[PDB]
């Protein structure tokens, strides 16, 4: 069975401004099969109550999902997305970089 | 609107 | 502009963990507007965009019956396909279907689509004529014979040319303030050194709808496809999308580089440079 590993982008809904409420996004896509585990991290700890979009897929049949949570960025707090999938030997972590 | 059901039974793959 | 409607079905087996899950989502262009999930506490068709809420109970019950009946048939289909590939009852498998209609800018049917995949590979597809099938392998040929015997293509055609177009037009009207509004990208160029002699130029497009967009870098007017880093267009969560393209340039040569942006929401394609 051919499998496809997820691509992962971590970013903000709006341009980031310290002290201003916003949304932190983790977009996983290009993956198959559809089972996937996504966590949003704040200073290494799992954020509770993260929401996600309904499962859908692209023209090449790969799946995509947006995971999101309200957050207020500051200069020191660190954020990231942690993803596991059958194609990964261990969780992959991508750090939020406000310039990416 | 999605594809409606046929009068008969839905044809499986 | 042009517009399309698409439903996306996913049926997924999970031996030992109950019956296969069936989900259906509907879209107009890049806007989801309905969902159905057989795993919901009380499975029923739910609205996912404001303009669809005005539909009455008859609409929702009609959708729900369609999706519930499909839930049962897709479980049969999964059984059938496991057998077509001589697969064990232990593994989990997925059938996907995407189908719908495309309208041109005048609102007339451009073409229809009805495609299916098994475990992420092309399985069977309705040809553009809406009358014949293309099967990817000898298993899909079994499905093809069964669908030919049952005059399935005729039914798909009637739907694609009829109700699909009729309802898409209805939604486009009911949601005209959004569905028929293209929001242009807000754009800018950033600059950050990667070393003494090199710097990154990144061209940003933010806040655009629909997702279709073209973003390129040129050096002295020549395309820089190979040297451009291009991320996948990504959803912001407010309906809009984002994308960037980056290129690494010799310090001092920045003005030889131009970023070009094409989007439906733009009257004329944009050209941008870094502005120190």
């Amino acid at each position: 069975m051919i499998q496809r590993t997820p691509k992962i982008q971590v970013y903000s809904r709006h341009p980031a401004e310290n002290g201003k409420s916003n949304f932190l996004n983790c977009y996983v896509s290009g993956f198959h099969p559809s089972d996937i585990e996504v966590d949003l991290l704040k200073n290494g700890e799992r954020i509770e109550k993260v929401e996600h979009s309904d499962l859908s897929f692209s023209k090449d049949w790969s799946f995509y999902l947006l995971y999101y949570t309200e957050f207020t960025p500051t200069e020191k707090d660190e954020y990231a997305c942690r993803v596991n999938h059958v194609t990964l030997s261990q969780p992959k972590i991508v750090k939020w970089d406000r310039d990416m | 609107l999605p594809e409606p059901l046929p009068q008969g039974q839905l044809t499986a793959y | 502009g042009s517009h399309s409607m698409r439903y996306f079905y996913t049926a997924m087996s999970r031996p030992g963990r109950g019956e296969p899950r069936f989900i259906a989502v509907g879209y107009v262009d890049d806007t989801q507007f309905v969902r159905f999930d057989s795993d919901a506490a009380s499975p029923r068709t739910e609205p996912r965009a404001p303009w669809i809420e005005q539909e009455g109970p008859e609409y929702w019950d009609r959708n729900t019956q369609i999706f519930k009946t499909n839930t049962q048939t897709y479980r049969e289909s999964l059984r059938n396909l496991r057998g077509y590939y001589n697969q064990s009852e232990a593994g989990s498998h997925i059938i996907q279907r995407m189908y719908g209609c495309d309208l041109g800018p005048d609102g007339r049917l451009l073409r229809g689509h009805d495609q299916s995949a098994y475990d992420g590979k092309d399985y069977i597809a309705l040809n553009e004529d809406l009358s014949s099938w293309t099967a990817a392998d000898t298993a899909a040929q079994i499905t093809q014979r069964k669908w030919e015997a049952a005059r399935v293509a005729e039914a798909r055609r009637a739907y694609l040319e009829g109700l699909c177009v009729e309802w898409l037009r209805r939604y486009l009207e009911n949601g005209k303030e959004t569905l028929q509004r293209a929001d242009p990208p807000k754009t800018h160029v950033t600059h950050h050194p990667v070393s003494d002699h090199e710097a990154t130029l990144r061209c940003w497009a933010l806040g655009f709808y629909p997702a279709e967009i073209t973003l390129t870098w040129q050096r002295d007017g020549e395309d820089q496809t190979q040297d451009t880093e291009l991320v996948e267009t990504r959803p912001a969560g407010d309906r809009t999308f984002q994308k960037w393209a980056a290129v690494v340039v010799p310090s001092g040569e920045e003005q030889r580089y131009t970023c070009h942006v094409q989007h439906e929401g733009l009257p004329k394609p944009l050209t941008l440079r870094w502005e120190p």
